[PDB]
């Protein structure tokens, strides 16, 4: 019966603020709650607070007071969360969630990306293939912030490709490797390009990998 | 804050098996505990409320149980669409707290890693920093241990692992281990080896090169 639908993804700057919306459709009555939940990429869920549409009662998670402001419009059946004084710690997907009778519903999520004050494009170094399958790749080092995007031979090479999840180095900069396994007989006859895109710095780096 | 501990970060199952995902609360939360499912990209889906009651639309193979401090989500007769991450949550007191999550992954035959080692590129050697990379390719199960031995000396602190999500075609994992040195220290050592122990390896395999081919 109930459909939660949220606002589009936000791309904002440090110190700024955003207001996300969650419209609840399918309710005839106001006797329902909207819960807000935070999920940083590859992390667990964190509860932010809730707002009750009957009387606009509120509860915040204490560590989000001052960060999150919750408001509700009964008239358009829309809940809002405002996030203020944005930092890198705030970049996440924000879900809304609600219950109705025996059912439970979540919105599609709203991704908030807080941009970096200093951006670094990846240094892309070849992982050169020194039993009958060879491994080769590209080391994608010292980029910031997330994300990176790696392709091989402009999309023509996919089987055997592993692009590893980024690891945050001691330098605060991300590093990853993208590798492929190919038949060793092809090393002298097939060219291998890794295509790396890092959009925060408009970096597109296409790197040749030869034995 | 009440801590919801899910001691199992990964669990393996076959289709048809029965699995139990466990959750322990740091304080007494009665039965006010919920369970959620999340697949990559998708929003979380609420499964259980009050420890043992199903939300609307939840199949009967999802049974929750437990009370007080210990809670369990059991999935009987696992289907392919049940492979996901599972979170427990308490709502008995504020703040409401989720657990760390348990990823339910597909069981398969043991597969030993194909091991490869890459020397640093001469390009990067100009950076004053040298990165040696060791790849463990398409292995199972997830558990692996990599050691870096430079001129036979065990390394520590100066290395970082990264592991892929389970493959949706052959159900394997892959792992990369990167050893970061200064070009200074790289040039005053000769043998570079990554040592791989794995359940599919009948004895530990070391892959290595001598600086200078
Ligand atoms: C942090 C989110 C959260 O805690 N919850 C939630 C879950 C999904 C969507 C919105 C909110 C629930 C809060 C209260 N329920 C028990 C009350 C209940 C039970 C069954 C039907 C209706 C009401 C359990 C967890």
């Amino acid at each position: 019966q109930v459909r939660l639908q949220q606002s589009g993804p936000e791309l904002v700057k440090p110190g700024a603020s955003v207001r996300i919306s969650c419209k609840a459709s399918g309710h005839t009555f106001t006797s329902y709650y909207i819960y807000w939940v935070k999920q940083r990429p590859g992390q667990g869920l964190e509860w932010i607070g809730w707002i009750y549409f009957g009387n606009i009662n509120l509860k915040y998670n204490e560590k989000f007071k001052g960060k999150a402001t919750l408001t509700a419009d009964k008239s358009s059946s829309t809940a809002y969360i405002q996030l203020s004084s944005l930092t890198s710690e705030d970049s996440a997907v924000y879900f809304c969630a609600s219950e109705d009778g025996p059912g439970a519903y979540w919105g599609q999520g709203t991704l908030v990306t807080v941009s970096a004050a200093s951006t670094k494009g990846p240094s892309v170094f070849p992982l050169a293939p020194s039993g009958g399958t060879a491994a080769l790749g590209c080391l994608v080092k010292d980029y910031f912030p997330e994300p990176v995007t790696v392709s091989w031979n402009s999309g023509a090479l996919t089987s055997g490709v592993h692009t590893f999840p980024a690891v945050l180095q001691s330098s605060g900069l991300y590093s990853l490797s993208s590798v492929v396994t190919v038949p060793s007989s092809s090393l002298g006859t097939q060219t291998y390009i890794c295509n790396v895109n890092h959009k925060p710095s408009n970096t597109k780096v296409d790197k040749r990998v030869e034995p | 804050d009440i801590v919801m501990t899910q001691s199992q970060k990964f669990m393996s199952t076959s289709v048809g098996d029965r699995v139990s995902v466990t959750c322990k609360a740091s304080q007494n939360v009665g039965t006010n505990v919920a369970w959620y499912q999340q697949k990559p990209g998708q929003s979380p889906k609420a499964l259980i409320y009050s420890a043992s009651y199903r939300y609307s639309g939840v199949p009967d193979r999802f049974t929750g149980s437990g009370s007080g401090t210990d809670f369990t989500l059991t999935i009987s007769n696992v289907q392919s669409e049940d492979l996901a991450e599972y979170f427990c949550q308490q709502y008995n007191s504020y703040p409401l707290t989720f657990g760390a999550g348990t990823k339910l992954e597909l069981k398969r035959t043991v597969a030993a890693p194909s091991v490869f080692i890459f020397p640093p590129s001469d390009e990067q050697l100009k950076s004053g920093t040298a990165s040696v990379v060791c790849l463990l390719n398409n292995f199972y199960p997830r558990e692996a241990k990599v050691q870096w031995k430079v001129d036979n000396a065990l390394q520590s602190g100066n290395s970082q692992e990264s592991v892929t999500e389970q493959d949706s075609k052959d159900s394997t994992y892959s792992l990369s281990s990167t050893l970061t040195l200064s070009k200074a220290d790289y040039e005053k050592h000769k043998v570079y080896a990554c040592e791989v122990t794995h359940q599919g390896l009948s004895s530990p395999v070391t892959k290595s090169f001598n600086r200078g081919e």
